[PDB]
RNA sequence: UCACAAGGCUAAAACCUUAUGAAACUCCGAAGGGGCACGCGUUUAGUCCGGGAGUGAGGCU
RNA sequence: UCCCAAAAUGUAACGGAGGCGCCCAAAGGUCACCUCAAGACGGUUGGAAAUCGUCUGUAGAGCGCAAAGGUAGAAGGUGGCUUGACUGCGAGACUGACACGUCGAGCAGGGAGGAAACUCGGGCUUAGUGAACCGGUGGUACCGUGUGGAAGGGCCAUCG
């Protein structure tokens, strides 16, 4: 049910870790991946995707991915953790990784 | 198959029969369910062999085992041994199922006019379980060994059981009088 | 006469102590290695800065001062923070 | 009387009567002045006292239980070897505590059928009527 | 241990290579019935991959 | 959780009103008790290293 | 293990109940995924209980065995790959008169699952154990008596 989602957000050890949150909502045709200090109750990147997409729809993912890392390696976050929420990691927010493993 | 588009027919056959607000807001039909539980007694390699080829013919999908949920009763029972199988039928080869029912499974129905008409699921949905094998458009005696029997149980996103009721019997179904 | 009995025992057995309880409490230092909290389950979570060991022990994983927290009455965890 | 299965062995100690100190089931009350015991037999005593009195046949409201074993080793052996068998029940009866209920019979018959129950008992004892209202 | 038990018997790991090594544990007898594989450690390298020595 | 006083009600088990007992029951839960800190205000002891021991049957409110 | 034990650890009794001397090659490491006991209605064998269905449903279950604490964001239920049930260590503490015993970050060599951050030097934990001595065995080349060899012995391992 919710179980997932919440399984892998405590397995992101929320703050203890380090590093910076990295969400996701590949889950409607509208996305939302974020970056989280998650300790601080902020939010330090944002690439959406419902201000004109491009046209695609899960190829969307690379693209967002890299909108995203973008915005990132400006604000100067240069370190990822990923997490997700209800979703397998294999297809689009597997491509919105890749993109993003290596696009900012 | 068609039965898709017979629903169609049923969408505003209650849409302009009843009153609702929209078509989706109309009972749809999630899932025929079959289950093939022998078990209780019935311990052999070769029910549940005939259960599976009978299954696996007449509805054209794989048969899972339900086991015995640790019940172990004064009687003959334990922990982990097939004592139900299952078959869940839902869209496609649910309304392919159900046809070869109304169509080739209602008639050959020794001694039948119609079915239980009183209110079953309390919440508005259905069940109806039915003895006798050898009613069939699939199972064959030249095909089988002894006689069985099965157990089906319909859900409906009905609100009420009237509701149901209707739903059911408009899509083709004989309520016994 | 007198008494024979004969009765005897079938109990009369128990198990040497097992010493548990939290042992550094809240608002005491700490060092790094030092055990905070003996116990059988989790009646003390894991929290920020503290490790659990097979036993369900809570160690420190580095120095400065021990935070006890109860979350409302039944969820609770000891967290550590230096002296800065 | 006695109970179906349990435990099987206990202890004691004292300090006042819990509850219920007050007068429900009946119109008519009597209520313990000493933290005594009570057993099986002793509270058997008097309900067959009473329902004597009481003829056909009252309405009698036995609010004490025996729960509690008792036991006495074995006569005449020294300590030790064990704990003694259960000997008896017992309803650890606290003061102010109430004991007896009854009513469907009028003030007469309260006075004297709880008077024949009192002379069976251990305690000096109190009999009186309602007004116990905190709950009914 | 135990002398006459027949279940779960200790026997121990002899390495493929060699080297002069073993490691000692214990199998159910009412399972493997014909050896054992294991990939543990070797002192003397580094990764061997052990066989139920006798 | 085991126990158990009356009554409801059904086919009794549940469950409702009324009702109570518990070392191995606990929605709750003090007074105290202990660790750490401070010494904001008094007082004297403490701790380590090395020599010599004795005691290891206790008794009463 | 649980009361007794007087809200800190501790504490006797021929006081009050009960359990261990194993088990697990998957029941472990990792990765991913699933949610429980029951009651009501309704349903072929059945029909108290089997199987399926729905409404209820924070624990009224489950954890290999004893109970207590613990647990649903899993420790519970199912699969993929797997040999961290790993050598060389040990910051710092729990505990004990001693001897023991218990937890453990982190470092190295070298691995395992993840795509990753990671996690792992056995299992939810607390029982599943026997100090020395003498000897068996697999390494090891420290000792070996005028000398170089071998007996024998030492060290690591381990078995009774
Ligand atoms: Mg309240
Ligand atoms: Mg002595
Ligand atoms: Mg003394
Ligand atoms: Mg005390
Ligand atoms: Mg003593
Ligand atoms: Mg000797
Ligand atoms: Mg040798
Ligand atoms: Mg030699």
């Amino acid at each position: 049910r919710r179980k997932l989602r919440t399984r892998r957000k405590v397995r992101t050890t929320t703050a203890a870790s380090g590093k910076l949150r990295l969400s996701v909502y590949r889950s409607s045709k509208h996305i939302y991946a974020q970056i989280i200090d998650d300790s601080r109750g902020q939010t330090l990147a944002a690439a959406s995707s419902a201000a004109l997409k491009s046209g695609n729809k899960t190829d969307t993912a690379a693209a967002v991915g890299k909108a995203l890392a973008a915005a990132a390696a400006e604000k100067g976050i240069k370190q990822v953790v990923f997490d997700r929420g209800s979703y397998k990691y294999h297809g689009r927010v597997k491509a919105l990784a890749d993109a993003a493993r290596e696009g900012g | 198959q068609l039965k898709t588009k017979y629903n169609d027919q049923v969408r505003p056959a209650l849409m302009q029969q009843f009153g609702y607000s929209s078509v989706m807001a109309v009972p749809r039909i999630e899932k025929i369910v079959v289950n093939e539980g022998l078990g209780s007694s019935k311990e052999d390699s070769k029910a549940i062999d005939k259960a599976a080829k009978e299954l696996a013919l007449i509805t054209l999908q794989k048969p899972i085992i339900t086991k015995a949920k640790k019940s172990i009763s004064n009687f003959k029972l334990r922990q982990g041994m097939p004592v139900g199988i299952k078959v869940t039928l839902r869209g496609e080869r649910m309304y392919v199922f159900l046809e070869k029912l109304i169509n080739i499974g209602l008639p050959r129905i020794r001694d039948f006019r119609g079915i239980n008409p009183n209110a079953f699921d309390g919440r508005g949905n259905y069940n109806l379980g039915i003895k006798e094998q050898l009613i069939f458009p699939e199972i064959t005696y030249d095909m089988v060994d002894k006689t069985r029997g099965m157990d089906i149980t319909i859900v409906t996103t009905a609100k009420t059981d009237e509701e149901a009721r209707a739903l059911l019997q408009s899509m083709g179904l004989p309520f016994r009088k | 006469a007198h008494k024979k009995g004969v009765g005897s025992s079938k109990n009369g057995r128990d198990s040497n102590p097992k010493y548990l309880g939290v042992k550094k409490f809240g608002g005491e230092v700490v060092k790094a290695g030092n055990i905070l909290v003996r116990q059988r389950g989790t009646k003390f979570k894991a929290g920020q800065g503290v490790g659990m060991g097979r036993d369900h022990t809570l160690f420190a994983l580095s120095d400065g001062k021990v935070v006890f927290i109860n979350k409302g009455k039944g969820a609770r965890f000891i967290s550590i923070e230096a002296a800065q | 009387k006695r109970t179906k299965f349990r435990k099987q062995f206990r202890g004691r100690m004292t300090g006042d009567a819990k509850g219920g100190d007050y007068v429900a089931f009946g119109d008519y009350g009597l209520i313990a002045m000493e933290p005594a015991w009570i057993k099986s037999n002793q509270i058997e005593a008097c309900r067959i006292v009473m329902s004597r009195h009481f003829r056909r046949g009252g309405k009698i409201y036995i609010r004490i239980f025996p729960d509690k074993p008792v036991t006495k080793k074995p006569a005449e052996t020294r300590m030790g070897k064990g704990k003694g068998a259960v000997e008896y029940w017992v309803s650890v009866v606290k003061p102010g505590r109430v004991m007896f209920e009854v009513a469907g019979v009028t003030e007469e018959q309260a006075k004297e059928a709880f008077r024949l129950a009192g002379h069976k008992l251990p305690i000096q004892t109190k009999m009186v009527k309602r007004e116990v209202y905190d709950e009914a | 241990a135990a002398a006459g038990a027949a279940p779960r018997i200790i026997v121990k790991m002899e390495s493929s290579a060699g080297t002069g090594f073993y490691y000692t544990t214990t199998k159910n007898r009412r399972n493997t019935q014909a050896k054992l594989e294991l990939k543990k450690y070797d002192p003397v390298a580094a990764h061997v991959v052990f066989a139920a020595a006798a």
